[PDB]
């Protein structure tokens, strides 16, 4: 059988991201918001009933969870036409419009009082989906519940189906906004403890660079979370379309997720979809791999050593020529788009994305471009330091002493910072010749 | 008529003009800069794979038959000589190739090699300059000496292009075209081709007596390539001794060429003026 | 008439058949033969030229064209009339040539020049009729896609589906029962591979030369075999050993891809080992699996993009340009020779090294997947040996790539090598 | 290599010169301004057919003020030039005709300028340089001109790049508040990026215009049109299948060995009307040698100076037509006897001229487009006058109040002194170039 997947809406912002991802995956199979997929739109070699699981009424029943913890969030998700494609059995509807209150204590409470519920939901999703390697949680850890919910739902997913540790859209929102609930230390701690503990992969895209790239390329004046969510949904649809529609070798991203973990915790790798703006043929894409115009992860990218893409990949949707790919090899080798890690020779790969027939790729070489930026884990070290510092400077740490993430103490925050620092140390070792000792 | 109208060996002659003489102009310039960065810049000059890839890529843009009949199979010295060692071949119809001989192919390859060496020296002087020579009182003297050498070399390069074209290519090439136009019988065409090859080689100083001035010019060219490389490496590889050696090489080349061509006198006057 | 004439009397000559440039050409010939010609071969033609019984006026060139045309009549009657189609003598052209031949045999002198002119006119008419018939009824685009998906084993979604479902007889020991059950397993895999058109899939099946079926191995993938159906007359046009070579190339690529998939399982087991800190023997297994994954990613990317995607697109476009069935076959064989050169299966040591690399990838796979958790004494030894094997295979592969580039051209290989050489620590 | 470059056009005069040059180069390519390009020697780089077949001009009307941007948008030249080709800066009020606001705007919109440059340089396959027009005294070309020069020197130091900048007006009194201060501010980055560049030498430019058309009360438009025709006349080496200076990098670098004096004497032909032919006349080696012998009809603004006796150390009559090497040798002998090319002390005038077949879409109305490339004491006088203007501005604090209000001019008198010193060092190296020691 082909490969299926689940996608959790970890957090209230995660719920919005999940609804947007349902819309974008319906588009990725050409399914309407209610899931009506045209025959040509679903003419790809992909198993369309995997993520947008084929319901009885042709609805793109998302083998995916759209969280509903707030009344307004649940109502908006239900009224979102894309959720008409998404199954309604994946909405653990809650009417607490206050949410978790910008503190991951209530997020962990929602994900732990529903940790049994989360495991049951994972089992139900596995029943609907064919073979889900994991839940692609829209783990917007900066939401009201996002980080604590991420931690508790990671524990619940380990309870449900930890057979294949997987990644999740742990898209940290743009922290450039004013931070008053400093329970973010405990929140990022809750998220990172489960993340690095179960690090097969994780989409940890700190949204500072996401907003920066939106303003630089997308020219997003007054960028909001909506633009980031829409871009995330479109990217998730593209990543599903290319892998699902028959890729001759390794049509599933599970191989890449497996290769991303050099160790149980050293599983952080910054990928990049080229390009972003408001064609780039194979050679132009190889020259533009260094191009940060579409950089989404806020990275303290300390690339003084080979803390950059030891593993480099490029699956560019559209017409990609192997001759253009060889021109890309030459252009990339001369231009040095991304750096390496000093473990061994920096692996590099490129091919044409066997996309599903839902949407075309006008850009002959444009699409995902994977990389292993170890200095991005220097930003993971920055997040661990933020957890350990916001919890140490009384910034919602004595306040977090009433919060389940740090209610007893910031011991959870300390272990989370330890896991994130282990990932960052693995990245810095990848920077040095110690990549074997990552 | 039956042998001639079909095989289109005129296409082979045109390819010889476009490759053995580098007539694919814009693409020729691109390939000239690429070849400078390959051989002169210590890239894979002797690598068959790299040289063939570069030649095919630069000769495939608008007229790929140049890349087809000419592939840069590189292999293996003086600054001019280190760029040598490559191999190549061509395509022509048979039994038209029965009358055709590999000796004519070797002569065309020799003409191509002479043109390539001239272009390599030209590119070395292009990268070099007074600014390059001082890139890495004495400073004013170095700038003035480099300027005089560059002016002399530029005049020599332009004169080489135009006059050598006239002597060995324009006049000899027009004579070869006229002879081939007259040649329509296998024996007559073979005789015409041999005569055209001899005429082209005549302006190449292939004669033993004419090889003395050719050797003087070749020593001047090798010294110029070495001096241009030292200038490109600046004063780190440029010495007051090296600059004096280059100036003495230029002056002695001028004097020896004047004497040799006077002992043909047009080259003698040019060398004495230089 | 049908390429049909009783050579029992053998009154005619119609045999009822059954130095840089030079060095580069010779080396290319040897490697291309040992790679592409390793398993592909046609059947001897039923007709030939028994020129021992030929007349003096048998014109050598007209006789070559005549062998082509007589074997074309035979091919008409034996492939274009193999089972269902109909290859006549020349149909109406046969009657026109009958009048012309009455005139010719009426003429005393056997003037093979004008006779050969009319014969070549008839041969060109036959070639044009054959080209039209091929363009109309041949329609082998779907056959080419099936060859890629099964004969080359290059249908990626169905391959993953088979791994999930149809591996129950490939990974199982080679038995005739498992061989036949692989057909049902592959049908189920295709049904769950986003494919519900099991017509050629019903034509597809499995019948392996199993340990109990080759003679009456220990793995159904080892002693493996599928069962797909070709269409007439293309079944005759498809040289049986040509399809055997397709299967052999698919088997070598599938051994490489099975090492890769096992290593993917091993690294996904290390990622499911993300429930605690990886150990030091577990670190050896993780490093082995990461090196194997990087090498396999680079190799698979290069092969799919160029050895597979470039060759496939070239074959498709060239067959689309070659309107003559012979020219389309020439394009397909050009793609086949390109794929054989990319395979580098020429030298027996090269095949041994490829098998060693695949086995090292599979050994890293076993070490990491079996020791997904802690690496026991055996797990640690397997992880360290697998890391060493992956490193040694990568070093030998870099050396072999350099040697192959020195011998002949290797574009996909050079692109993959430079891709790995973005740091080149393992490449160097 | 077979290469391509982009041009920039800062200040009002720079933007006008760039737009005119784009139109005239399109004419030399047989291309209309709207992108209707004419259909061996590839020549579509200038009219760079984009992915949308837009024959993108290899030029930018990079005028800080929005006037030139709006004019290009209304004009068809934008219908050929791609959006990356029109790099309109954000200083919509211009740049104040002074290097204070010019440098402020240049540094501020240097992000936009360098981004547009990088967008054009994404297809830098064999590119080796760039060009620029800039009012070297006006802010967009003086301050923003110096900023553009510095940003370009930072961006592409691997290969030298050129610029043809509108130099400060010295014949007309440089009486603007920061007139000479901005001239020195521009000249600082100009000398920093000095390998081989053109200065809009306006005194002898107007002299050549008078010799050519003598338009009564001429404006900058006529000079821009003449420079545009010259730009279209500088696409002849590779116009025919290039056997003459298709890879002209060496020829360009051989004009003047010292890159510090980026300005080199060069006068394009015809410095006459488009019918400057005689009774029975054509491109004949001796006739062209005599007809184009005038040295006062070029754009060589020898300033208030004749300090050095530097004469032509190089001579290259770059014309277009078909010149046989026999006629070339006859002309060379007759010109050596004539000594029509005067000699610098560093060496006699280089014996050179170019004559190649015109492009299929590059026709002209002159027998020979003799671009007599040289280097003489006219450039030495120009350097002396530029140094005198910069030094007078610095020592007088040209509009001392506005210099204090100025960013660069108030940052330090060290900058103005160094700019005047760079100009003076160019003049001094010219005077010593008339001596044995060049620099």
């Amino acid at each position: 059988m082909p490969r299926e997947i689940i996608t959790l809406q970890l957090g209230q912002c995660g719920n919005q991201i999940g609804f947007e991802f349902w819309k974008q995956l319906c588009a990725e199979h050409g399914i309407s918001p209610e899931g009506i997929v045209e025959e040509f739109a679903t003419e790809g070699t992909d198993r369309k009933d995997v993520f947008f699981y084929q319901a009885d009424d042709e609805h793109y029943i998302p083998r995916a969870v759209l969280l509903d913890l707030e009344p307004r969030v649940i109502h908006s998700i239900l009224n979102s036409p894309y959720a008409k494609l998404y199954n309604p059995e994946n909405i653990y509807l809650s009417e607490h419009g206050g949410g978790a209150g910008n503190n991951w204590a209530s997020g962990f409470s929602q994900g732990e009082k529903i940790h049994e519920d989360i495991f049951d939901i994972i089992d139900r999703e596995a029943d609907g989906s064919d073979s889900l390697e994991g839940f692609v949680l829209c783990h917007s850890i900066a939401g009201g519940t996002g980080s604590g919910l991420g931690s508790y739902l990671l524990e619940r997913l380990n309870d449900r189906y930890p057979k294949k540790l997987v990644q999740t859209y742990s898209v940290f929102p743009n922290q450039d906004e004013m931070s008053d609930v400093v329970v973010q230390p405990y929140n990022s701690l809750l998220t990172l403890k489960r993340l690095t503990q179960n690090a097969d992969c994780v989409v940890v895209l700190d949204n500072t660079a996401l907003n920066r790239i939106a303003t630089d390329r997308l020219h997003i004046q007054n960028p909001s979370f909506s633009q980031i969510n829409q871009l995330v949904s479109t990217i998730m649809s593209a990543s599903t379309t290319t892998l699902r529609y028959p890729g001759y070798m390794n049509n599933d991203l599970i191989g890449l997720i497996a290769s991303l973990i050099p160790t149980p915790r050293l599983h952080f790798l910054m990928t990049g979809y080229t390009p972003l703006t408001t064609k780039t043929t194979v050679l132009d894409v190889m020259r533009r791999l260094l191009q940060p115009k579409n950089v989404m992860v806020s990275t303290g990218r300390d690339r003084q050593t080979n803390h950059c893409y030891i593993a480099i990949l490029n699956i560019i949707q559209g017409e990609v020529d192997p001759t253009q790919v060889h021109k890309s090899l030459q252009r990339i080798r001369e231009r040095k788009l991304a750096n390496f890690i000093p473990w061994g020779p920096a692996s590099i790969q490129v091919a044409l994305s066997r996309k599903s027939p839902y949407l075309p790729s006008a850009h002959r070489v444009s699409g995902l471009m994977m990389a292993n930026h170890t200095s991005i884990s220097s930003l993971f070290e920055s997040s661990c330091q933020q957890y350990d510092k916001l919890r140490k400077r009384e910034a919602f740490l004595e306040q977090f002493r009433k919060e389940d993430i740090f209610k007893e103490n910031f011991d959870e925050l300390d272990r989370s910072r330890e896991v994130v620092q282990e990932l960052i140390d693995e990245y810095h070792a990848a920077t040095r010749p110690d990549y074997i000792s990552w | 008529r039956t042998l001639k109208k079909d095989y289109r060996l005129v296409e082979y002659l045109q390819a010889m003009r476009n490759f053995f003489l580098m007539e694919g102009g814009d693409t020729m310039y691109d390939f000239y800069t690429s070849i400078f960065d390959k051989i002169r810049e210590k890239e894979t000059w002797q690598n068959v794979s790299f040289l063939n890839v570069q030649l095919q890529e630069a000769v495939g843009q608008r007229y790929p038959e140049d890349s087809s009949r000419l592939s840069i199979s590189f292999e293996n010295k003086l600054p001019v000589h280190t760029l040598d060692g490559l191999t190549l071949s061509y395509k022509v119809p048979w039994p038209v190739d029965i009358v055709i001989s590999l000796e004519c192919q070797k002569i065309y390859n020799q003409v191509f090699l002479l043109l390539l060496q001239i272009k390599w020296a030209k590119y070395s002087l292009d990268v070099l300059l007074f600014g390059e020579l001082a890139s890495s009182e004495p400073v004013r003297q170095q700038i003035h000496r480099m300027f005089l050498l560059r002016v002399k070399l530029m005049h020599f390069v332009n004169s080489l292009h135009n006059y050598i074209m006239t002597r060995i290519l324009h006049s000899t090439g027009l004579e070869f075209q006229h002879q081939v136009e007259e040649a329509k019988d296998l024996d007559q065409l073979i005789k015409i081709h041999y005569r055209y090859l001899s005429t082209i080689h005549d302006r190449c100083l292939l004669r033993e007596k004419v090889s003395f001035v050719k050797e003087a010019i070749m020593k001047v060219l090798n010294l110029a390539l070495m001096f241009a490389d030292g200038w490109q490496a600046g004063l780190g590889a440029w010495q007051m001794e090296s600059i004096e050696k280059m100036e003495s090489d230029f002056k002695n080349c001028h004097m020896f060429l004047v004497t040799i061509l006077n002992k043909l006198e047009s080259l003698a006057l040019s060398l004495m003026a230089g | 008439l049908h390429g049909l004439l009783l050579d029992q009397h053998e009154e005619f000559f119609i045999k009822q058949g059954p130095g840089l440039t030079g060095k580069q050409l010779r080396e290319l010939q040897d490697l291309r033969l040992i790679e592409e010609e390793n398993m592909l071969a046609p059947s001897l033609k039923q007709f030939s030229l028994r020129v021992e019984i030929l007349p003096s006026y048998i014109p050598v060139r007209v006789a070559e064209k005549i062998l082509f045309v007589g074997e074309s009549v035979q091919m008409f009657e034996n492939q274009n009339v193999n089972l269902t189609r109909k290859g006549s003598i020349l149909k109406d052209q046969e009657d026109t040539f009958a009048a012309e031949l009455h005139r010719l045999k009426q003429q005393p002198l056997f003037s093979l020049v004008d006779f050969e002119q009319v014969v070549d006119r008839i041969r060109s008419t036959v070639a044009e009729h054959l080209w039209k018939l091929m363009v109309e009824e041949s329609d082998l685009l779907g056959q080419l896609k099936i060859i890629k998906d099964f004969y080359l084993l290059g249908r990626g979604e169905l391959f993953q589906a088979f791994i999930d479902t149809a591996q129950h007889m490939l990974k199982t020991p080679p038995t005739a029962v498992t061989e036949h059950d692989v057909n049902v397993a592959f049908q189920q895999s295709a049904h769950k591979v986003l494919l519900d058109d099991d017509n050629l899939l019903p034509l597809l099946h499995l019948t392996i030369e199993y340990h109990g079926k080759e003679h009456k191995p220990a793995s159904g993938w080892a002693a493996l075999g599928l069962s797909y159906k070709v269409q007439w007359p293309l079944h005759i046009l498809f040289t049986p050993a040509v399809l055997e070579k397709y299967n052999v190339v698919f088997k070598y690529l599938l051994s490489v891809r099975r090492v890769q998939a096992e290593l993917q399982h091993c690294w996904a087991l290390q990622m499911q080992r993300k429930h605690l800190k990886s150990n030091q023997t577990d670190a050896v297994k993780w490093r082995l699996r990461n090196h194997m994954a990087f090498l396999v990613d680079n190799l698979q990317y290069y092969l799919q993009v160029d050895v597979l995607e470039s060759q496939f697109s070239q074959l498709l476009h060239q067959i689309n340009s070659t309107r003559d069935f012979e020219s389309i076959r020439l394009a397909h064989d050009h793609f086949l020779s390109n794929l054989l050169a990319q395979s580098f299966i020429l030298l027996k040591p090269v095949f041994h090294c490829l098998n060693e690399i695949l086995d090292l990838c599979h050994s890293f796979c076993s070490l990491v997947s079996q020791n997904l958790g802690p690496l026991d004494e055996r797990g640690a030894a397997q992880l360290s040996i697998l890391v060493k094997g992956f490193s040694r295979q990568s070093s030998l592969l870099f050396k072999i790539l350099s040697s192959v580039r020195n011998h002949q051209i290797n574009s996909d290989l050079a692109q993959l090598l430079l891709r790995l050489d973005y740091n080149k620590y393992y490449t160097q």
